[PDB]
């Protein structure tokens, strides 16, 4: 069928330049019109850029006018969003999408909707440097029948942190709180488990910080405070 | 008019012609 | 013989052309040059002929359906809008005047059927064609007709035949296939047999036409008909509390109908292009230039994005560009001019009932095979024998068989008659291109004497042959153009029977 | 070119109507679609040209249109169907203008949260940062509001949220709202607290914690 997948979404710096490269398979890439729109993390779909015309007609959102540029190849089948001048709030999961009406004359109208999106591919603009996570237990201090025990992450980037309780043994309960970007530009991803608050003394829970891109593996114990 | 007479031995040569080939 | 120093403009009778004169003064007042407007009877058809000539108006007015044809015989002269201009338009309709990668005309607006009901008899409009027998029915019983509309134009019963399936021509990577015919598959054969079953279900009249519908809905007498913008002013007259809705869905599918771009193309005879320019972007394409031709005749969704928030505050343009939402753009590659005329035949055939529904869409496609096909075969040889060099561009295989069975053909004759054709030629007294023009009148006599063969066609394109090429000696040369085109349509227009009786040129090249 | 959606998010149980519509300001194209959107992954095209169904979605969605609006209806809702739904249109002109999207989720009966606090580790204290976290558990609807108070003082501004979507098998919510300040102005204030307003708490629930004791 129609698989169409983009690269090139990595790590750029404010100011910086990069292009996503969005390959297609299963038709011509010049034989229908093609978006570039992004999505921020928890944010709803916006679009970036459009080709559109027959002959190449271009378009872009104020917010990406001209610093963005959409180019297609039609000998590698593979569109470009070459952007400069990249800013910070430009991040977000870039989808290269198709559109295309059987009924096209050289005048591509009507309009219909996106009928297929790549994978996405986030690119990610910040200063940061990659480093660890920095973990913070959370102790219950026991509440009513059942108590809360966590592992704060802070301080990490970029992501994904993937967080465990006894290697994963235990599954219920568990709740991961998405981490939520901080000032300073590092992700803090937030894990707490519900238990039986008898088991406080009787029973381990440790938890299993993992950040693959920093090579970390923290495994911390959280133990009820004196209180 | 004689313009109708002359349309008139265009369709006679093309008949003739028609037959002879 | 366009006169220096003056405009006329061409512009049909359903259109605002007041609102064109009330410009055209304005322009005079300002740039002091005699501006004129004109609608002559179907001008679509006369501005060919007439420009083909040298004279006929400064800008000539059109769906841009068949401006491409105009474009390519060379009639329209290429305009030269300025970026900052090409970027006060649709892109869309620029790309759909837009021939060849070039701009031959400036679009003026965008428009496309409704169908408008009076809210008085029908409170609420049936939403599928399928409801229209009952409501008539209903409408029956208290004196009423519930729809009327133009059945004499393919254009308004289009809608219908597109709506299941049907198209006009097949797009493939990128360019048409002019061998690719729609307008015969089960898609059109469902609509326009629901239109033949409508005419004889008495809910409707074939003889029913654009004035006669029009009038009928004004006084009240219809309760529903489908219409474009032009004919709101009518409507708003006469006092009919009325509504403009999509048209119906037709076997659970939208009808779509084939959206128009109003354009304006300057005449490439004309010595006075520039005059023409400045009408039409200074002038003409501006917010009260457009709103004066609205105000007389709302043509529709503008094409200027300016006054497009004054175009929104109409639910009407919403509902009509709605209906064009379902549609698609007007194709303008030449063969549609032929291609509508294909439809009309079949539409009228059908609905007066002398032709079988599959029959008229059958004889309408092999129109668009017969008329093109014909076309180009007139053209390459015409030239060829002209000039004298083979165009060695490419044709199909019966393009190629007709083109070398004609040239030996006709060389035969040619060389066989020589005298009669010389006599000829000096008793008609061609000159000028008005005369080649007039040579419409030995066409039609040829075929008048009540018989018909392949030997007086032949006989005839070799006589057209030696008339370019004494036009060349004359030097008329552009006088070539026109005269085949000449003859094509009296092929299409009173031989088309024999030319599919005949199987078209293959049964041409096999008789000779 | 402005496109409003409505409702911003809407609590539906299976089989229901919860239509949802979307305006187009100071634009007539009839251009537009609706896309549905579940968490991380594409956007699915639900239909087009403001009336017609993408082929391959089920009946249960319809475009129907209201002049110069477009509302999007599903006959009876399935679980399936739970996700974002996004509208937008394809102006006549050169341009894409989306929706700001609104979600669908899972209606049950109303249940209050679980509050508890979480002063900051002492680790993070010697770090030189606080982060107290206020969480909630297991609550209906989304909409809950949570403040921190410290010693008698509201404190609103450096606060931030992040909230686990529904969970498994009782389709409820948790949050988690994180203050984040410096140790010295940890340090000289005593006593922090959340407070939770929601649907099942029929007052304000007060969780509270104290600097040095216990
Ligand atoms: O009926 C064939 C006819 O259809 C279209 O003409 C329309 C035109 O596009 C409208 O703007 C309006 O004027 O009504 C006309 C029908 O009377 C085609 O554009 C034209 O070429 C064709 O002959």
């Amino acid at each position: 069928e129609v698989q169409l997948v983009e690269s090139g979404g990595g790590l750029v710096q404010p100011g910086g330049s990069l292009r996503l490269s969005c390959a297609a398979s299963g038709f011509n890439l010049s034989s229908s019109s093609i978006h570039w729109v992004r999505q921020a993390p928890g944010k709803g779909l916006e679009w970036v850029a459009s080709i559109y015309s027959y002959y190449g007609s271009t378009s872009y959102a104020d917010s990406v006018k001209g610093r963005f540029t959409i180019s297609a190849d039609t000998s590698k089948n593979t569109a470009y969003l070459q952007m400069n001048s990249l800013r910070a709030e430009d991040t977000a999961v870039y989808y290269c999408a198709r559109e295309y009406h059987s009924y096209w004359s050289y005048s591509w109208w009507p309009r219909v909707g996106l009928d297929y999106w790549g994978q996405g591919t986030l690119v990610t603009v910040s200063s940061a440097s990659t480093k660890g996570p920095s973990v913070f237990p959370l102790a219950p201090a026991a509440a009513a029948a059942t108590a809360a025990l966590g592992c704060l992450v802070k301080d990490y980037f970029p992501e994904p942190v993937t967080v465990s309780w006894n290697s994963g043994a235990l599954t219920s309960g568990v709740h991961t709180f998405p981490a939520v970007l901080q000032s300073s530009g590092l992700y803090s991803l937030s894990s707490v488990v519900t238990v039986p608050s008898s088991s406080l003394g009787t029973q381990t829970y440790i938890c299993n910080v993992n950040h693959k891109p920093s090579n970390t593996k923290v495994d911390k114990k959280v133990e009820p405070k004196s209180c | 008019s004689t313009m109708g007479q002359v349309g008139r031995q265009l369709a006679i040569i093309g008949d003739d012609i028609n037959r002879r080939y | 013989k366009i006169e220096e120093g003056k405009l006329v403009i061409w512009i049909n009778g359903d259109k605002g052309y007041n609102g064109l004169a009330e410009v055209g003064k304005k322009f005079e007042k300002d740039t002091g040059i005699k501006v004129t407007v004109e609608h002559p009877d179907k001008l679509e058809e006369k501005f060919p002929q007439v420009a083909a000539t040298g004279d006929g108006p400064d800008i000539i007015f059109w769906a841009h359906d068949r401006f491409g044809g105009y474009a390519q015989s060379g009639l329209l002269a290429e305009i030269t809008p300025d970026k900052a201009f090409q970027d006060k338009l649709y892109p869309f309709t620029w790309d759909a005047v837009r021939y060849n990668g070039k701009l031959i005309a400036y679009p003026i607006a965008v428009e496309a059927l409704s169908l408008i009901y009076n809210k008085d008899l029908l409170p609420n409009p049936p939403k599928t064609w399928e409801e229209i027998p009952a409501l008539d029915k209903e409408l029956k019983a208290k004196g009423k007709s519930a729809l009327m509309f133009n059945l004499q134009e393919p254009y308004f019963t289009w809608p219908l035949i597109a709506a299941d399936g049907g198209y006009a021509f097949k797009y493939e990577n990128g360019k048409y296939d002019i061998k690719d015919v729609g307008v015969d598959n089960a898609g059109a054969k469902a609509g326009l047999t629901f239109l033949v079953d409508l005419i004889k279900n008495k809910h409707m009249n074939a003889d029913t036409d654009y004035s006669i519908a029009e009038a009928a809905f004004n006084k009240g007498e219809t309760a529903m008909t489908i219409n474009g913008p032009w004919a709101w002013s009518n409507i708003d007259t006469s006092k009919v509390n009325y509504g403009v809705t999509v048209l119906p869905t037709f076997k659970g599918q939208p009808s779509k109908p084939f959206v128009g771009v109003l354009s304006a193309g300057i005449n490439a005879a004309s010595p006075n292009k520039e005059l023409a320019k400045e009408f039409l972007e200074n002038y003409l394409l501006t917010d009260e230039g457009l709103e004066a031709v609205n105000k007389d005749k709302p043509l529709g969704a503008v094409a200027l994005k300016s006054y497009e928030e004054e175009l929104a505050k109409d639910p009407r343009i919403a509902a009509t560009m709605e209906n064009a939402q379902k549609g698609e753009i007007m194709p303008n590659i030449p063969q549609m001019s032929a291609f509508w005329y294909a439809v009309r035949t079949a539409v009228i055939n059908a609905a007066s009932g002398r032709q079988t529904v599959d029959e008229a869409l059958k004889d309408a496609q092999t129109i668009i095979e017969l008329y093109r096909q014909s076309l180009e075969i007139i053209s390459r040889y015409l030239r060829e024998q002209a000039t004298g060099a083979a165009d060695t561009a490419p044709m199909g295989a019966t393009s190629r068989k007709a083109l070398e069975t004609l040239r030996r053909v006709g060389d035969g004759v040619q060389r066989n008659h020589e005298t009669a054709f010389q006599g000829m030629l000096r008793k008609l007294d061609i000159k000028n291109e008005d005369d080649v023009k007039s040579l419409s009148r030995v066409m039609i006599h040829v075929f008048s004497d009540g018989v018909t063969n392949w030997g007086r066609i032949v006989t005839l394109i070799s006589f057209g042959a030696f008339v370019a090429k004494h036009l060349k000696t004359i030097n008329q040369e552009s006088a070539i153009e026109p005269l085949a085109e000449s003859i094509t349509d009296v092929l299409v227009r009173t031989k088309r029977d024999w030319l599919v009786k005949q199987r078209g040129w293959d049964g041409f090249v096999e008789f000779f | 070119a402005q496109m409003t959606q409505s409702p911003s998010s809407l609590s539906a149980s299976v089989g229901d109507r919860v239509t949802i519509t979307c305006r187009a300001s100071q634009s007539v194209s009839s251009a537009v679609a609706w896309y549905q959107q579940k968490p991380g992954k594409a956007p699915k095209l639900l239909i087009y040209s403001a009336s017609s169904l993408y082929s391959g979605v089920p009946s249960r969605f319809s475009g129907s249109r209201s002049g110069t609006d477009f509302t999007l209806t599903i006959s009876s809702l399935q679980p399936e169907d739970f996700a974002t739904y996004y509208c937008q249109q394809a102006s006549l002109t050169a341009l894409l203008t989306f929706g700001q999207g609104t979600k669908v989720e899972i209606k049950r009966t109303v249940a209050a949260p679980s509050v508890f606090i979480f002063p900051p580790s002492d680790s993070q204290l010697k770090s030189g940062t606080a982060s107290v976290v206020c969480l909630l558990n297991n609550f209906y609807p989304r909409e809950a509001k949570v403040q921190w108070k410290v010693d008698n003082a509201l404190q609103s501004g450096n606060s931030q949220e992040s909230v686990t979507e529904q969970d498994s098998k009782d389709s409820t919510y948790s949050l988690s709202s994180t203050l984040t300040l410096s140790k010295a102005d940890y340090e000289k204030h005593k006593v922090y607290a959340c407070e939770v307003t929601h649907q099942g708490l029929s007052s304000p629930v007060t969780k509270s914690f104290n600097r040095g004791e216990c």
